[PDB]
This record gives structure tokens, sequence and C-alpha cells, in this order.
């Protein structure tokens, strides 16, 4: 749910 | 090392050849010339003790600059003058910086009321040049 | 001792109109039309001496915008025509800015829309444009150069092995940083291969180079510190870890190295030794992009919110809400923020009203501009015009000059 530009945890 | 400066009415100032060297027209007439004394023809006892005080201070506009340009507007322009003749880029900037402060922000009656000036425009001519603002 | 002088009038008179024109010079335009009209004399020397053109002069040489009004109305052709030509220019240049101010704040633009036609995963990660050309990062792992004013593209460079999510040229070379976890470095004129670097772990997301160095950040949560002595020589410097998420955006200047990560923390870093200084916490969810420069730091985050700070003393002078989606992308000048979302939406943000602690909250968002069907990825723009870049696979032109 994410692009692969950015990332969470 | 110091040098003696020659002021216009024939008194001497001693000073250091770090801080003379500050007047171009000064450094020019040490090293191309190699003159000494330095003759000052144009630079009376008072103006020239003043400028070697502002430049011994000064080996923007700071607040001690302020407090040094406290004087009346003959002395200001003779100040110009001098640090004109003697090519001092900082002390010429400071002073006009100076009375450009004096001129921005105010009218035309105020900036006449301030340096003394008369309105020598024809009614029509300050008509014309107030249409063109 | 005289006890006043006309120093306007005595200088001339005594052949040193120079130093009356120097004087008058640091007047602004209200001053120097006073003087205009301060008595025949004043006038002359400000009409002799090109006192509008040499204002005129100064504001190019001091103010950005001034410059690209003279490049691009035709008129700074005559800089460096008589004195009554750039006097009756100045306030025609006057209400073209006040024109082009009401044109940002109420929206009134024109857009020029270039479909990448991206043959199979659309996208376009990054971005950078110039006056010449338009350089950019797609999700098919290509770097596309098109042309500013024909739209066309002009180049195609392809050797990442993932989505280019992060670029940066400068007059001298192109650096990219892809999902392949490898950063590329090409040729900014011919777009030749000229150097990879493999360090990262993982996906790189950023990247930022100036006067020689390099820094980037991976979803491997590290930042790397390279020094760049040529396009083909360049060397790791250093290694930052303590983030404890992936790190997505990274940004310096001479005297920090600015880092935000998914772990809600922003870290400031020393530049020369490459030591931690401090964090700076406040962001309720992860933290998507951020720009520093001098002492303010603009970060945009996954709880929709935009978060302005000093670089220093790390306190946050400004939460911005507005967006109703995550804030992916974020830039800022010397006047306004332009920030964009999830949701396909732009905002403007009146920065001088944000550092502004007197201002209220609901005055402070200017605009929201919205003609993105999909995720605004990366923006940047000027005094003029706005480009940026979407998921939707598409890169908007927006000129608000008209």
């Amino acid at each position: 749910y994410l692009d692969s530009g950015i990332h969470s945890g | 090392p110091s040098i003696k400066l020659q002021s216009s009415d024939g008194e001497i100032f001693e000073v250091d050849v770090e801080i003379a060297k500050q007047s171009v027209t000064i450094k020019t007439m040490l090293e191309d010339l190699g003159m000494d004394p330095v003759p000052l023809p144009n630079v009376n006892a008072a103006i020239l003790k003043k400028v070697i005080q502002w430049c011994t201070h000064h080996k923007d506009i700071p607040v001690w600059d302020q407090e040094f340009l406290k004087v009346d507007q003959g002395t200001l322009f003779e100040l110009i003058l001098a640090a004109n003749y003697l090519d001092i880029k900082g002390l010429l900037d400071v002073t006009c910086k100076t009375v450009a402060n004096m001129i921005k922000g105010k009218t035309p009656e105020e900036i006449r009321k301030t340096f003394n000036i008369k309105n020598d425009f024809t009614e029509e001519e300050e008509a014309q040049v107030r249409k063109e603002n | 001792s005289m006890l006043q002088r006309d120093f306007i009038t005595a200088l001339p008179a005594r052949g040193l109109d120079h130093i009356a024109e120097n004087i008058l010079s640091y007047l602004d335009a209200k001053s120097l039309c006073a003087a205009e009209l301060v008595c025949k004399e004043w006038y002359r020397v400000t009409s002799d001496g090109m006192l509008w053109k040499k204002l005129i002069e100064r504001m190019v040489r001091t103010d950005s915008l001034w410059r690209g009004l003279a490049e691009r109305r035709g008129w700074g052709q005559y800089l460096f025509p008589p004195n009554s030509f750039y006097r009756a220019l100045y306030p025609k240049i006057i209400q073209d800015i006040e024109t082009i101010e009401s044109n940002w704040r109420c929206g009134r633009h024109s857009l020029q829309r270039i479909h990448c036609r991206s043959e199979t995963s659309k996208g376009v990660y990054c971005l950078q444009y110039d006056d010449q050309k338009i350089v950019s990062g797609l999700r098919d792992n290509t770097i596309k150069i098109w042309d500013k004013n024909t739209l066309e593209c002009k180049r195609i460079l392809t050797g990442h092995t993932g989505s280019v999510l992060c670029l940066q040229y400068d007059e001298r070379v192109i650096i990219t940083g892809s999902s392949d976890s490898t950063v590329r470095v090409w040729d900014v004129n011919t777009g030749e291969m000229l150097n990879t670097l493999i360090h990262h772990c993982e996906a790189v997301l950023h990247l930022r180079f100036n006067n020689g160095m390099m820094v980037t950040c991976s979803k491997d949560r590290s930042i790397a510190v390279w020094d760049m002595a040529s396009p083909t020589d360049i060397t790791l410097r250093r290694v930052l870890v303590g983030h404890r998420a992936a790190v997505n955006v990274v940004d310096f200047d001479d005297k920090y190295i600015v880092s935000a990560s998914g772990d809600r923390t922003i870290k400031v870093w020393n530049t020369s030794t490459c030591e931690f200084v401090r964090t700076l916490n406040g962001h309720k969810r992860g933290i998507a992009c951020l720009q520093y420069r001098d002492r303010l730091v603009v970060s945009g985050s996954s709880d929709n919110t935009i978060r302005l700070w000093d670089i220093e003393c790390g306190a946050c002078l400004r939460v911005l809400e507005g967006h109703e989606e995550l804030v992916r992308c974020i830039r800022f000048d010397n006047k306004r923020i332009v920030s964009g979302a999830y949701d396909g939406k732009i905002k403007v943000w009146d920065l001088v009203a944000a550092l502004d602690p007197r201002a209220p909250a609901g005055t402070l968002c200017l605009r929201t501009l919205v003609e993105h069907s999909g995720r605004v990825f990366r923006l940047q723009f000027d005094e003029f015009q706005i480009v940026s870049s979407s998921h939707d696979d598409t890169i908007l032109i927006w000129d608000f000059l008209n």
C-alpha cells in the first residue's frame, strides 16, 4: 500500500 | 613601522604603516612613489585625525560608525571628500550609506527641509515630473 | 563646519558625479521618486546617472524573481535606451509581480501535461528540471530526459534493474538511486553510464550531492557519505547508522546532514565529522519527504501533516494540517511551500505566514491544485512555475506566469 520510494517500520 | 602623514595645515601624524596602507592613495605614494612624509594638501588636520581614528578602528554599518558619524553635515561632506581623495572604500561607502539613510523614507518637502533645498521647479515642471511617478 | 550641505548638488558641482550617483543608488523606488522631486539638480543627477537602470540592474543581481522576469519578458537584454524607458519600465515590472502573486494566490495558472507513455509499470518517482530539460526517473527502470519547451522525449537511459526512485543532476553528471540497491552515475550530456556504487543492501531511496560530496540513504536503515573527486572516482567516506527503519529522504549543506525515516524521527548529523548531533521528534507517523536549507527544515509525514523546525535548537516552529492523505513530497523557496499528497492533490502554503506565530492556521494553506489522478511522488518549483510527476505516469507543468 506504499510506493517503492518510501517505507515504514 | 610608522609613517608620518602631513596635513594641509602642516600638522604631522605618526600612523602605523598598516593603518596608513588602508588608504589606497597613501599606499601608492609610499610604495610606488617612495615618499616620506606623505603630504595631503586636500585634507586638513581635523578631518585627517578623524579618518585616522576610523582606520585604526577598522584595522553593513556598525554602531561605532553610527556614533562616529554623529557630526554636522559639513563634516560629513568633508569626510566624503577625504575618503574619495584617499581612496578608502569602506569610509566612502559608510558615509554615502548614511547620506542615503538621511534621504530614504522622506517626502520631497521633508528632504528639502533636511538638506536646506529650495524647490526650483516650475509648477508645470513639477506636475510633469510627478505625473511620471 | 557648515550645519547643512546639499550632497547631491555639491558633489556634481565638484566633478564628483559618481559619488552622488552611488549615494542615490542605495534608495528604493519611492525614495528615488522623491529624490526626483527635490529639485531640478537632483532630477538631473538621477536622469544622467541612469538611476532607474541601475536600480533594475541591482534588483536583477539580487533577486531571482527579477532575474527570471528579465530573462523571460525580454527587457533584460537592455541591461548591462534612455532613462525614461527604465523609469516607465519599473512600474510595469511591479504590476507584473503583483499579477503573478495574485495568480499564485488564486490558483490561476496554465497547465502542460506530459504523458510518459510508460510501457508497463507506470509511474514517475523523481524529477529535476531547468530552463532547457526535465530529467525524470520512472518505475520502468529508465531515466527519461524530456525537452522543457517541446515536451518531447529527448533521451532514455537504461541500466537500473529496479525503479529509479531518486535523482539529481548538475552541469556535469546525473546521479540516480533505484530499487536495485545501486547508485548509478551517468553523463548529463551524452547519457553514458559512468559509474556504479554497490553498497546499500536495499533500495536507495534518496540522495543529494553538492560541491564534491554525496549522501545516500537506503531502506537498509543506513546513510552513506561519499567523497567524489570525479564522476568515476567516488570513495565512501562514512556510514551513518542510528535510524531504526528505512531512511526515506536525506538532505545536507555545509553545516549539517538532515535525514528522515519511517521511525518518525528526523536526525541531524555534523557534516564535517559525520557525528550525530540531535534528533527531532514530533511526527505521529513516519516522514516521507524533507527539505533543509539555512536553519529551516520542512518535512511531510504520514500523519498528513507538515512540520517546520529550526535546525539549531530542534524546536518545531510550525505544524501545517490540511492534506487529506500522506504528504509524499515537499519543497519550499523564500516565499511559499509546495507539497504533494498521495491523493494527487498539491497544496501551496504561505511560508512567511507559517513562520509568523501570529498567523491563524486556517489562513496558512493558500491554494489546492488538483490535476493528478495518482500519488504525487515528486515536485519542484520556482517563482513562476511548478513541475510535478505522479504515479499516474504524467508530468505536469503548472505555469502561473501569464
